[PDB]
């Protein structure tokens, strides 16, 4: 449930780093700002997508003078950013998350509150072990007290600029209200005449997209699927719609596909609106019509239908 | 594909500091702008051939910037190392404070190029513009291009501008690389043909292994300069994502509103792309069209 | 690749060799009649159903080659070691290549030596010599003229017992080395005469204030000569003890003289492996054909104390990086009750360190009595801590003699970790192109280019001998000096280096650098010829590679 904001740890220096994130995403977040509200479960937090404003990160000197005013900006659905760095102001910051937390817990129902470890490259295969064994030691009697207070603890992979933060932030998204595991099995029935391995549901240029049955596995595949849809939309950005149409009108009918050496291909078609779809497909050869766009083109009208 | 294997000659030059050796070894290495912090001190000379869509081989050299190094180039074996030169790349920072010493060792190899190649030419390259602001930017590649004019006056100099965070540097080695082709008339006559015939907005051709803007086409001149850079980069940019599968591209589709693109195998070692100015054919144009190019470049 | 058996009824060794595919037995072979001498006698006729042919899966773990009369680089080595991937082996073969040749010996599985085997791929081989060249120094003390336990001194001990055991193991396993046999030893208050002021030197030590005159002698017995019938030597040096207390007394400068001080006090140990390896760093210069390995063997009546300066200690470790080539044995005999090999510091709790890179071996005497004291006595007349040397337990040391009669050459594979960041924030890498040409001159332009023979690191050679007067002691040398300088540097700060020479073509050598540790990686003359060669002149220097 993101009311997603961002709270570092000091303002004119965490913010260097924020802002390579707010750069690095929310200029495709910030179509939001005219677009639609109040009707989806996503729509408030595409506005709090927008609202990625800053306060004072060490907030326990002013615990009641600002609050007031994010006070209405925590109610309802509830998330906030949070930060695990690398040197050693990480501690001081690890006791007073409770301080964060705790008018948080008691002003909002049930919250999921964002804790990244972030940027601590340098790690050791037994050293991020133990890193990890540190907020396991010192984020227990904050958890086993509380009741209705959910913590969401991510580990970011510690380099400059990994992928490595989105996918937990897909699995916020799915964690958001899953409405659809009717979809998500259906979906699954979908991939019967198809090449069943990954079959990612996305949506217009915005870096969040959900994901079933096949993230974690055997290779990080959101990974490529992330390439694929930053290049395509990058090669359809100013070389594609500069000429006739504005870059703010999607309106895509942008179908692209990817070969590659073991009979490989990957497969973005999408709504011109907002609905897109990233299928791969394995050592198969379509050279037909009755297997893939048959059904596939009959699927794709329903994941229109739907909603 | 004839393969007259001449080989040619090709020296990079300048101060120490920034980037010398970087911007060589994120364009035929395949790394990035961040893994680039790693190399550190190159020595005295160190050199390298790299092979070129088959024929062009280049002795690509790579001089040092310390004070002994360059002493020991000038007033030294010098006769050996500035003999038989072909291109000259002299680096240029500039956040660096000392220009006095850098337009003075610009002169002395000015004048050594000329009194030991009649026939070179110099290409210099103002890098690492990535820390000061546009305007800033505007006014200083202006006040390097006239002093340099200037400095460089009994042999002419080309000066060009580039970052190592953005594609400037893919326009100007296309620039260096379509300098030094050997042939032109006959690949725009090939390309020319084909693009009248098949009727595209616009054809590109490229080297596989590196994918430098060899040859380009249009009919819709829209697009001011920025376009070759772009694609070179983000499509370069999808090859070091896809080298980490242990797989090749070779091809690829993609079809809008009003655009129409598709990326292919030509031959040994070039790439072909293409937006064909008709959004609503399916693959079957490219299709009998890689099969007219591939009748015509194959007997090329 | 058929693999052929043949014993007869109950022999107890076996025999065993290679073809190609043999199932119907119509044809049999004659290539050696030597192997009916070397395993068993007796004439097997065309089929006398004896002949078992199996597959038979069955390696030998480890294997040895020795070399003689030759010198052999160690790409050389690894030529052999790559021909020598799948094939057949049994005790004292003659296993040729190329004009270079080796015999086999002492091939072992896991506890047992085998009369015969197979060798593929996944079992280590390891070169020996038995032409080596060979430093003895001995080390003198006041502790030579002292007595001990059963009665002698540990001089006749030393040279009498050790040395003849020596020389009659080097007739027995027939062996022809070149060797020196270098005396050395320490004075104490030798400050000045006419003229004798670069000879001497002036120890000192920093916590609690200590500095004397000293002076150090070599007296050098035979330099670089190979000859078969020794003892003679033992003769020499018979005559060089007696002679050796005015030899070393009365000479260069006279104050009052304290000969031949304890090693378990001071002593110039540290200095003289030091200035072994200031020789053997320089083995490219002439360069003999007769020989292959490297040995350098300091025998000392010392008990393993020694008090040494750290920075010598810390330049030797740093040395012995490069070319391990260290042996040290002990005539005192009487094993301590603690870790032997130690030192304390020496430095410009009383600082303990233990070397893991030495190799000592103690020498006892041939008598049997009761309980061998483990002591001596004289009666006067009147934040870390981290090495103690006593909790380390140690039950006996023995010679080691197949280490000191058949050197071992240094290894081909080695296991480390990555080159992954870090520390060493430099790789540099070269994709060098190679036109083949019918014109000897393709080689060099990689070699120059890439490495410039080590042209990026250094090599840490920080100990100079530059002075030595001379003595007119008679006519083989006699220099009695002082060490000179020592201009130490510390290793390369922050970073080190790794490398990545590709051939464009299809292959890589991935060059680490903390010693030189490769890794090969594939994908007028051809180019993996080229690429060969490549990876043994790397291979010449410092040739570790890593494997899995
Ligand atoms: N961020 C950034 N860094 C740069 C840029 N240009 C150069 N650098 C940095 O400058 C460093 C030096 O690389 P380079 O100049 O090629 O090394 P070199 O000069 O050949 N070594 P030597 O002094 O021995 O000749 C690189 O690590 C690179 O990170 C730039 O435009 N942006």
């Amino acid at each position: 449930k993101p009311r997603i904001l961002l709270m570092g740890l000091r303002r004119s220096g965490k913010n260097s780093i924020q802002k390579v994130v707010f750069h690095k995403m929310s200029p495709n977040e910030t179509l939001f700002l005219e677009s639609t509200n109040k009707i989806y479960k996503d729509d408030i937090s595409n506005s709090s997508f927008v609202n990625f404003q800053i306060w004072d990160f060490p907030g326990q000197m002013d615990f009641f003078d600002p609050t007031f005013d994010y006070e209405m900006i925590f109610r309802g659905t509830g998330a906030l950013i949070y930060v695990i760095d690398a040197q050693d102001d990480y501690m001081e910051a690890l006791t007073r998350l409770h301080i964060t937390v705790s008018k948080a817990y008691k002003v909002n129902p049930d919250m999921n509150f964002e804790v990244f470890i972030h940027k601590v490259d340098g790690l050791s295969d037994d050293h991020k072990i133990e890193t990890q064994r540190d907020i396991h030691q010192r984020a227990n009697d904050d958890l086993a007290d509380a009741g209705l207070e959910k913590l969401h603890l991510s580990f970011y992979l510690t380099s400059i600029y990994d992928h490595s933060i989105f996918e937990a932030f897909s699995k916020v998204v799915q964690k958001l209200i899953p409405q659809l595991p009717t979809l998500e099995n259906l979906l699954n029935i979908f991939i019967s005449n198809s090449g069943i391995e990954k079959a990612f549901l996305f949506d217009v240029v915005s870096k969040i997209y959900i994901a079933t049955d096949s993230s974690p596995v055997d290779m990080q595949s959101y990974e490529l699927c992330c390439d694929m849809i930053d290049v395509v939309i990058d090669v359809s950005c100013i070389y594609g719609l500069k000429e006739d149409g504005s870059g703010s009108a999607y309106d895509k009918e942008s179908m692209a596909i990817i070969k590659l050496n073991n009979t490989t291909v990957l497969y973005l078609k999408e709504v011109t609106k907002f609905l897109a779809l990233v299928c791969i497909l394995r050592e198969e050869s379509f050279e037909r019509k009755g297997l893939i766009d048959y059904n596939f083109h009959c699927f794709r009208k329903a994941i229109h239908e739907v909603f | 594909m004839p393969n007259t294997a001449m080989k040619k000659k090709v020296l990079l030059m300048g101060k120490s500091g920034s980037g010398k050796t970087s911007m060589r070894s994120i364009i035929f290495a395949n790394y990035i702008a961040r893994d680039t912090r790693r190399l550190g001190a190159t020595i005295d000379v160190e050199h390298s051939h790299v092979r070129f869509l088959g024929n062009l081989v280049l002795n690509l050299w790579d001089c040092g910037g310390q004070d002994t190094f360059m002493e020991n180039y000038f007033t030294s074996q010098r006769d050996n190392i500035f003999r038989n030169v072909e291109v000259l790349i002299y680096v240029f920072d500039v956040e660096s404070r000392e220009l006095e010493k850098d337009m003075h060792y610009y002169q002395s190899c000015l004048e050594a190029i000329l009194q030991n190649s009649p026939d070179a030419k110099i290409f210099c390259l103002v890098h690492k513009m990535d820390l000061v602001q546009e305007d800033q930017r505007d006014l200083i590649f202006k006040e390097r291009e006239e002093d340099l004019r200037r400095l460089s006056r009994p042999l002419e100099c080309a000066c060009f501008r580039t970052s190592i965070w953005d594609e400037t540097l893919y326009k100007a080695w296309s620039s260096i690389v379509y300098q030094l082709i050997p042939n032109v008339q006959q690949l725009e006559m090939n390309l020319r043909n084909f693009a009248q015939i098949i009727e595209a907005d616009e054809v590109l051709l490229f080297e596989r292994a590196t994918f430098l803007v060899i040859s380009h086409y249009q009919c819709k001149e829209q697009r001011d300069v920025h376009r070759f850079e772009k694609i070179s980069n983000i499509i370069k940019q999808f090859k070091l994502s896809c080298s980490k599968l242990a797989a090749s591209f070779q091809s690829m589709e993609v079809r809008n509103s009003n655009f129409a693109a598709f990326i292919d195998i030509f031959t040994s070692n070039t790439y072909v792309m293409v937006v064909m100015s008709d959004p609503s054919i399916p693959s079957a144009a490219t299709l009998i069209n890689i099969r007219n190019a591939r009748k015509h470049f194959e007997k090329l | 690749i058929v693999e052929i058996a043949h014993p007869n009824d109950e022999y107890s060794p076996l025999l065993l060799q290679v073809k190609s595919l043999k199932e119907d037995l119509q044809k049999e072979t004659i290539s050696v009649d030597q192997t009916v001498t070397q395993v068993f006698r007796l004439r097997p006729y065309q089929d006398v159903y004896v002949n078992v042919v199996d597959p038979k899966d069955v390696t030998l773990d480890l294997v040895e080659l020795t070399f003689k009369d030759q010198y052999i680089g160690r790409g050389d080595m690894w030529r052999l070691k790559k021909s020598l991937v799948s094939t057949c082996a049994y005790i004292t073969q003659k296993v040729e290549f190329a004009g270079i040749r080796a015999q086999a010996g002492e091939l072992w599985v896991k506890n047992e030596k085998v009369m015969c085997g197979y060798i593929s791929e996944d079992t280590r081989v390891v070169f020996r010599s038995t032409s080596a060249m060979v430093y003895i120094f001995i080390q003198m003390s006041c502790e030579m003229w002292d007595f001990d336990i059963y009665g002698d001194l540990y001089f006749e001990k030393a040279v009498n017992g050790f040395l003849a055991d020596l020389f009659t193991k080097w007739k027995e396993k027939n062996c022809s080395h070149e060797v020196t046999v270098v005396l050395f030893s320490r004075t104490f208050y030798d400050a000045k005469s006419v003229d004798e002021f670069p000879e001497i030197n002036r120890a000192s030590i920093r916590q609690d204030h200590k500095g004397r005159f000293y002076e150090d002698f070599y007296k050098v017995v035979v330099q670089n000569e190979r000859r078969e019938e020794w003892t003679s030597l033992l003769v020499t040096i018979k005559k060089l003890f007696i002679q050796y207390p005015v030899l070393v007394r009365l000479e260069q400068a006279e104050g009052f003289p304290q000969g031949d001080n304890s090693t378990s006090a001071q002593g110039n140990y540290l200095e003289a492996i030091n200035l072994s390896f200031n020789v053997f760093d320089k083995h490219y210069i002439n360069r003999n054909f007769d020989r292959t390995g490297q040995m350098s063997v300091v025998i000392t009546p010392g008990v393993g104390v020694f008090e040494v300066d750290r920075l010598l200690m810390i330049l030797t470790k740093q040395r012995m990086i490069d070319n391990g080539i260290g042996v040290d044995l002990v005539c005192m005999g009487e094993q301590p009750l603690h870790a032997v090999p130690l030192f304390k510091l020496h430095n410009r709790g009383d600082d303990y360190n233990i070397p893991h890179w030495i190799n000592h071996s103690f020498y006892t005497s041939k008598s049997q009595l009761f309980c061998n004291s483990f002591t001596p006595r004289i009666k006067l007349a009147g934040t870390l801590s981290a090495p103690p040397v006593v909790p380390g337990f140690c039950c006996t040391v023995g010679v080691d003699w197949k280490s000191l009669t058949t050197p071992a050459c240094l290894p081909l594979t080695t296991d480390y970790f990555p080159d992954r960041q870090g520390l060493q924030n430099d790789y540099t890498e070269g994709c060098y192109d190679l036109l083949p040409e019918a014109d000897a001159q393709q080689v060099f332009e990689e070699f120059i280019c890439q490495r410039l023979m080590q042209g990026y690191q250094i090599i840490v050679q920080p100990k100079t001998q530059k002075p030595n007067p001379a003595v007119p002691p008679p006519l083989s040398s006699s220099p009695l000096y002082s060490r000179g300088l020592v201009s130490r540097n510390r290793p390369e700060e922050e970073d080190q280096y790794w490398l990545s020479m590709g051939r464009t073509f299809h292959k890589v050598t991935l060059k680490d650098k903390m010693i030189t540790v490769t890794r090969y990686l594939p994908k007028p003359r051809a180019d993996e010829d080229e690429w060969q060669l490549l990876d043994g002149f790397v291979r010449f220097v410092e040739g570790l590679n890593r494997i899995r």
